């Protein structure tokens, strides 16, 4: 069984580390540059250049800092990552799972305590506000976040991930939920901590925000473990609207046409970041609060009484 | 006269309303820069080779001092001084003497990189055309006695930079 | 330039753009605009460049 | 052979210290500026295998790029001891390299190496972009030709 | 305990990252370097200091509204039962409730950061 | 049609650039498959492209030796091979090669163009190039008088 | 022989424009409307 | 947003190139001078300035 | 003018500027003391040090001046005179685009009104003129050192200050943080006296003595 698991885990590090070669030269040619491409060829060598070099590097451990929760929050960060990777309906599920969001969306919540607990634990105004700036963050998508999950799967009958692909069949997702991907897609932007939601990091405001005192090795699992969030979510959307047909003699045919979903959608993730400047997370919170919240109420009003309007109320098994 | 430049007031007509509302909920003028940016994504890098590729110059260009010489061999600085008298960060240092034949030049000619400006008004000021601004930007290096050059390594840099000179100043000496 | 100017600035013909609410984006906006009516006068500088001496 | 295999592991060391080397985001002076301009499309920094990170435990080598001042004096140092090692610095410009244009002046430091131990000294003044994207390269051919663990194993 | 396999896997595989990378990679701290960031000086010495919100009021509306969520996630299974009438209005009831509770906090200030 | 016309180019690419091997060759040490004229080969080995074609800046190119004053330099090269006639033209200081018209040989040109020598034991040393200025009085060598 | 210098061509060279040139691209408000529930009622049927 | 950086010091590098044509370096050009510039344009370079703009 | 070579004139701003020169000297006669407009048309206000905030209300409130923008601040220092820095401001007027020169004199010890409140771009020029001259000005709001280093004594710009400074520092590592020793140049300022020992000018030679 085991074999499995690590056929899950390993393929998602080396994935995550052509995510930073790609970030850094699909950017540069979407910028006039023609990204990384000294390092072997066309620069596929260089995201395994950034992991040793990353690893061989210095770790550091601030004086003022907190030891125990210095260590414990970069194991969070990257462990919840991964295991974040066990229960997408990816055509053979490695683990079904009848509360399918439900443990997708309880340690996304969880997630964030990494991101929570490492501003503090570095003692000092640049991850204490990048830490609070979190608080902020999910104090917004969170309270909305739930409210679009449950109305797109409403349709679907339950909250089991696999019945998705049940569910979409012969149609996207999107075509029936498009104001709720409107809604889903780029609150998933405002998690993952992506160019214009990134307040957590805030490159030109605090520095790096809650990277401040971390170096070499805690980085390299926290540089992995927001990469894998982006990629797991961006595949999470992929199912949640845009699931392909599976054939159960050729399991293959849904892998192929789900990767590309999930690929051609991640590079959306890096086609935001080159063209927005950043959200302040004062209208962050702000506006998913003021126009996004009343909106999600009213299809979430539409998306329930509907199933009974035309007498279509999904089965649950 | 003068242009304003941030008054309109929107029309209030239902065709007008209606276009900043559905640009409002459906984001249109924010995807503009999204989807122009993708229309710059396939236009090609505009990024050179280094070193396989060097970028543009010009003859007129300000590098690395190289004292030059007469076609017969002599070199051309007379230690009139001049330089010295107009460098604006003081990095030359002269010295001269009467040594034996038609080759007084300098005791001591000493270009300190480190202060000099790379400002060429050496290169002007002599009125024989001895010391110039060479044509080379690479002379980097890894410790700090070595960014200045002594007399013997000018003459050295004017010795193994000649060709690029002899020509730079020959297309350049009617604009100057 | 326009109140008291200086060098050939008088010959050139330009426009200078003038805010509304003294914001950031008023003065982005108009940085944006002086650079329209720097290319202005490259072009007329550029049609009336004389001859002589430097 | 154990000097094969120390030999090995150096090569695997350095070509990821070289190519995956982060410098910092650093900028005083004239030289500053120049610095982002060979890092505009036309030379692109990144094509090298370079990004940008802000804070020392984020970086690799210091770009040391303007004026040093008697007041800029303590936080460089400060900042400059707070990056891990290995760390490298090279020193944008006249000014920089030391003295500069304002080598007599009262209020700047003669020579960033005063200060901060420096592995490059990139000439020019400014640097064309040309010249100190070498001083990169020169530094990546420096940090190749290292024998960290070759000289412990004969330590 | 499937689950627990991997939760135990990837608990230790991520442990096994820090490990390597704190012991192999070399150790020399000499206190500066091992100092607090304040962008390149000294800090005013905290970071402990009391970090007031100035958004204090909208945090505890999110336990209200993140706590209310939990009683309509059962809405799938609520769908599927003989009485879809009252779980439509009760069911709506409650989403106005929510509507309400963010309308009067919208109109009597509230969202918009407290200064 | 046009879209097998640049495949087309990729297979005229590994052909012309001496088979497989020298496109691998040039691919992970030249960094880059462009195919152009051969305009001049210096006595370094050193070979040098030209593609009036392709945009500015872009056009002339360089192909650096293996071999230079014994410090081989197959996979790691820097901008100071380049000869001092040819430097001119890598920059388009010029329109035209060396090849086309020398530049005037004189008898105190070099005739090894060398590179940056820091690091290397052939680095440069700053000294005084000025003689003693106070010399002592020498002691007599006598001994008591 | 004539002095000659940089100088602009006889004619002068070309019109050199400065304004704004932006397009005016889309479609509008309510067929943008008007589709988002065409095909959102498909996606119920 | 940092596309916008990188769109235009593409041509205000053109700008240099310019610069360092009619001056003796890129940036720091020691140029105008009291009594007026150093020296004359080279020929053609309006030409490229005409392009550009 | 046919000859190119010298720079034309405009006497009808010369005379205009004295006119209002002579404007000024009658409105505030117990304050200025000379009025002189140059011959490059640079009309300057010479008023007494204890009158510094009410002649430079004057200009910015009266309707015929309306000098409202603080252009500069500057305090030339000359060895020569009995209180040495001579303070020199810098006005101009959008509503009339002429610029006028209000200028006192102040020795190292006498304080000055600070012209904060005429002026709110005083404020950081004034931060500037105690650092780099010395000379204190009087119920300044946060008066306090904004150009030199922290805690760098003396004022540099003085005449008696030397330009290569008195200190200089540089990292040691016994002590593990930079620290300052006496200045010892590598290299010194070999002075240039370069002045030219015959007459430039008949015009501003100054009467014999
Ligand atoms: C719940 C159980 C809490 C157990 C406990 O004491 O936690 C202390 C722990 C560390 O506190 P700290 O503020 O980092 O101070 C650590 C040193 O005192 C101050 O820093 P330090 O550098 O001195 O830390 C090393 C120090 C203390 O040891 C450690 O820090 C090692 C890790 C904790 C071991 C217990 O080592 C020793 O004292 C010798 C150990 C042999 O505090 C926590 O909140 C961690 C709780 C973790 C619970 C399990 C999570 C999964
Ligand atoms: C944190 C771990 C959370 C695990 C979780 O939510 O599991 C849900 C799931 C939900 O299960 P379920 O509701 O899908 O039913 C289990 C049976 N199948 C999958 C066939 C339908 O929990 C389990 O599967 C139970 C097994 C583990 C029980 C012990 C967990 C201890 C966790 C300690 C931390
Ligand atoms: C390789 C990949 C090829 C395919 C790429 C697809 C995405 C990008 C398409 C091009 C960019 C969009 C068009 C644009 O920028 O300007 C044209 C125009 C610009 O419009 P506008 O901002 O000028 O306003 C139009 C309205 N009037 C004319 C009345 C003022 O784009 C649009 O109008 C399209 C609006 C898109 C809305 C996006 C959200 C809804 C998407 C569908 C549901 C999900
Ligand atoms: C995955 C990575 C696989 C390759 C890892 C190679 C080992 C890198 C360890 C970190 C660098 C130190 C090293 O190589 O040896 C430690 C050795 C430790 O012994 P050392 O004596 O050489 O350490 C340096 C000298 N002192 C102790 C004075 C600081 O150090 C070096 O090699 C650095 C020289
Ligand atoms: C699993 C979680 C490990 C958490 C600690 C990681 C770590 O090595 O931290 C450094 C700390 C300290 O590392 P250390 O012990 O190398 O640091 C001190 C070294 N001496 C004693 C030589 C000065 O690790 C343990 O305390 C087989
Ligand atoms: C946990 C630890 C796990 C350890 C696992 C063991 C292996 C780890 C490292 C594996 C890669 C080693 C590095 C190989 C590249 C390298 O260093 O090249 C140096 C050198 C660098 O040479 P260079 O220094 O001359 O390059 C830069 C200078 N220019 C640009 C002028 C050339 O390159 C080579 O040796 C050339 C061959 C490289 C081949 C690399 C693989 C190509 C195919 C990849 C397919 C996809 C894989 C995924
Ligand atoms: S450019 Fe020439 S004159 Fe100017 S400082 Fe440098 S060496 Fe001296
Ligand atoms: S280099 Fe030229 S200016 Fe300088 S001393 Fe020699 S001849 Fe005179
Ligand atoms: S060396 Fe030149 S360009 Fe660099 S900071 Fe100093 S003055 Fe500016």
């Amino acid at each position: 069984f085991m074999i499995n698991i690590l056929s899950l885990i390993i393929p998602i590090l080396l994935a995550v580390a052509f995510l930073t070669l790609v970030e850094r030269k699909v950017l540069g040619y979407m910028q006039l540059r023609k990204g990384p491409n000294v390092v072997g060829p066309y620069g596929l060598l260089q995201p395994i250049a950034d992991a040793l070099k990353l690893v061989t590097k210095e770790p550091l451990r601030p004086g003022t800092s907190s030891i125990s929760m210095f260590i414990i929050a970069p194991i969070l960060g990257l462990s919840l990552a991964l295991t974040m990777w066990v229960p997408l309906p990816m055509p053979y599920p490695l683990i079904n799972m009848n509360l399918g969001v439900l443990f997708m969306l309880a340690m996304s919540s969880l997630a964030v305590y990494s991101i929570l607990w490492s501003g503090w634990a570095s003692n000092s105004k640049y991850a204490l506000i990048g830490a609070l700036r979190a608080v902020a963050q999910t104090i917004s998508y969170e309270v909305t976040l739930a409210i679009i999950l449950l109305s797109v799967l409403l349709m679907n009958g339950s909250y089991t991930l696999s019945t998705l692909i049940t569910t979409q069949e012969h149609i996207w997702m999107i075509f029936t939920s498009w104001p709720l991907a409107m809604m889903w897609f780029i609150s998933t932007l405002a998690e993952t901590n992506r160019a214009p939601f990134d307040l957590t990091e805030g490159e030109s405001e605090l520095v790096s925000g809650f990277n401040v005192e971390y170096a070499a090795g805690p980085f390299a699992m926290f540089f992995m473990a927001e990469y894998a969030n982006i990629i797991m979510m961006n595949a999470f959307t992929a199912i949640l609207f845009l699931g392909a047909s599976h054939d159960p003699h050729t399991p293959e045919l849904y892998t192929i046409n789900f990767v590309l979903k999930t690929l051609a959608l991640t590079i959306t993730f890096l086609w935001i970041r080159a063209s927005y400047p950043r959200f302040r997370y004062d209208q962050l919170m702000h506006l998913l609060w003021k126009s996004f919240l009343p909106l999600t109420l009213a299809l979430c009003m539409w998306h329930i009484s509907l199933p009974i309007m035309t007498a279509s109320i999904p089965p649950q098994s | 006269t003068y242009k304003f430049v941030n008054m309109r007031e929107p029309s209030m007509d239902m065709k007008s309303v209606t276009d900043r509302a559905a640009q409002t909920l459906l984001w249109t003028e924010l995807v503009r820069g999204l989807g122009m940016t993708l229309s710059y994504l396939f236009r090609e890098p505009a990024t050179i080779n280094y070193p396989f590729e060097k970028g543009p110059l010009s003859p007129r260009f300000r590098g690395e001092h190289a004292l030059r010489r007469y076609p017969s061999g002599e070199e051309r600085c007379i230690a009139c001084k001049l330089c010295e008298a107009v460098c604006p960060a003081q990095a030359i240092t002269i010295e001269a003497e009467p040594r034996a034949d038609g080759s007084r030049r300098t005791t001591r000619y000493d270009i300190d990189m480190t202060k000099c400006i790379y400002c060429g008004f050496c290169q002007e000021a002599c009125p024989v055309d001895a010391i110039v601004e060479g044509p080379n930007f690479e002379f980097s290096t890894e410790t700090h006695e070595e960014l200045l050059y002594n007399k013997e390594k000018l003459l050295n840099n004017g010795d193994k930079w000649e060709a690029e000179i002899a020509a730079n100043i020959q297309a350049d000496y009617l604009y100057r | 330039r326009k109140t008291q100017p200086y060098d050939v600035y008088d010959q050139v013909e330009f426009d200078v753009p003038i805010g509304s609410r003294g914001d950031c984006y008023d003065r982005y906006l108009c940085r944006v605009e002086e650079m329209r009516q720097s290319l202005r006068i490259i072009s007329q500088c550029l049609n009336k460049m004389p001859p002589g001496e430097i | 052979r154990g000097e094969y295999v120390v030999a090995k592991l150096d090569d695997l060391v350095n070509w990821a210290r070289r190519s995956s080397l982060w410098p910092m985001t650093f900028g005083l002076a004239c030289c500053a500026v120049e610095m982002m301009h060979m890092a505009a499309p036309r030379y692109d920094m990144d094509r090298f295998g370079v990004v940008f990170r802000a804070s020392p435990r984020q970086s690799d080598v210091m770009i040391v790029a303007g004026t040093l001042t008697n007041k800029m004096a303590p936080a460089l140092r400060k900042v400059y001891d707070q990056m891990p090692e290995p760390r490298y610095v090279v020193s944008m410009g006249s000014c920089a390299n030391g003295g500069g244009y304002y080598h007599y002046s009262y209020s700047v430091v003669r020579g960033c190496d005063r200060i901060v131990p420096v592995d490059i000294y990139v000439p020019g003044c400014p640097p064309t972009a040309e010249a100190l994207l070498y001083g990169i390269l020169q530094l990546q051919r420096k940090i190749k030709r290292e024998k960290r663990l070759r000289i412990w194993y004969r330590r | 305990m499937n689950i627990m396999l991997t939760l135990l896997t990837n608990v230790t595989l991520a442990s096994l990252l820090v490990l390597i990378a704190f012991w192999l990679p070399q150790l020399n701290a000499y206190s500066e370097k091992t100092s607090p960031y304040e962008c390149g000086f000294d800090p005013m010495g905290s970071a402990r200091l009391p970090f007031s919100m100035k958004f204090f009021l909208v945090a505890i509306t999110f336990l209200l509204f993140d706590l209310e969520i939990a009683l309509l996630l059962p809405l799938p299974w609520a769908s599927q039962t003989n009485n879809l009438k009252t779980m439509l209005t009760m069911a709506l009831f409650l989403l106005i409730l929510l509507a309400a509770s963010l309308a009067y906090e919208w109109t009597q200030k509230g969202l918009e950061w407290a200064e | 049609m046009e879209l097998v016309q640049v495949l087309r180019r990729g297979l005229q690419q590994v052909s012309g650039h001496g088979g497989l091997r020298g496109y691998l060759r040039v691919l992970f040490r030249a960094n880059d498959v462009r195919v152009g004229t051969l305009v001049g080969e210096d006595k370094y080995g050193n070979k040098y492209y030209e593609d009036n074609k392709q945009f500015f800046g872009r056009h002339r190119w360089v192909i650096y030796t293996t071999e230079m004053n014994g410090r081989d330099t197959f996979w790691d090269v820097d901008g100071s091979m380049v000869p001092p006639e040819w430097h001119r033209w890598l920059h388009c200081m010029t329109d035209d090669p060396p090849t086309t018209k020398p530049p005037t040989a004189r008898k105190y040109i070099w005739t090894n163009h060398k590179f940056n020598v820091s690091g290397t034991p052939q680095q440069y040393v700053p000294y005084s190039t000025t003689r003693k200025k106070i010399q002592e009085w020498v002691p007599p060598s006598t001994p008591y008088k | 022989s004539k002095v000659k210098q940089d100088m602009p061509p006889p004619g002068g060279y070309g019109p050199i424009d400065y304004k704004r040139n932006l397009p005016r691209r889309g479609l509008s408000g309510y067929s943008m409307f008007a589709v988002g529930i065409g095909t959102l009622l498909f996606g119920y049927w | 947003a940092m596309t916008p950086f990188f769109w235009m010091f593409e041509e205000r590098e053109k700008m240099f190139e310019f610069y360092e044509r009619v001056s003796g370096a890129r940036m720091h050009a020691a140029y105008i001078r009291p009594g007026g510039v150093h020296q004359d344009l080279p020929l053609g370079l309006l030409d490229d300035i005409y392009e550009f703009s | 003018d046919t000859r190119p070579t010298i720079r034309p004139r405009n006497d009808v701003v010369h005379k205009q500027l004295s006119a209002f020169g002579q404007y000024v000297a009658e409105i505030l006669p117990k304050y200025v003391q000379q009025v002189q407009v140059s011959c490059f048309n640079e009309l300057e206000i010479f008023i007494h040090p204890d009158g510094v905030i009410p002649v430079l209300t004057f200009l910015r409130d009266h309707t015929n001046a309306q000098f409202k923008s603080l252009a500069d601040l500057t305090a030339v220092d000359v060895p020569t005179r009995q209180n040495r820095f001579e303070i020199v401001y810098n006005l101009l007027s959008l509503r009339f685009n002429s610029r006028i020169r209000v200028k006192t004199y102040t020795d190292e010890l006498t304080p000055i009104e600070s012209s904060v409140t005429v002026y709110k771009a005083a404020n950081w020029y004034e931060r500037e003129i105690w650092d780099m001259f010395g000379v204190f000005f009087a119920n300044h709001p946060d008066l306090r050192r904004i150009l030199t280093d922290y805690g760098f004594e003396g004022h540099p710009f003085r005449k008696d200050f030397p330009l290569s400074g008195y200190v200089e520092l540089r990292y040691d590592d016994e002590v593990k943080r930079v620290v300052a020793e006496p200045v010892e140049l590598a290299q010194e300022f070999r002075k240039f006296d370069l002045n030219s020992p015959w007459e430039a000018f008949p015009a501003y030679r100054q009467p014999p003595e």
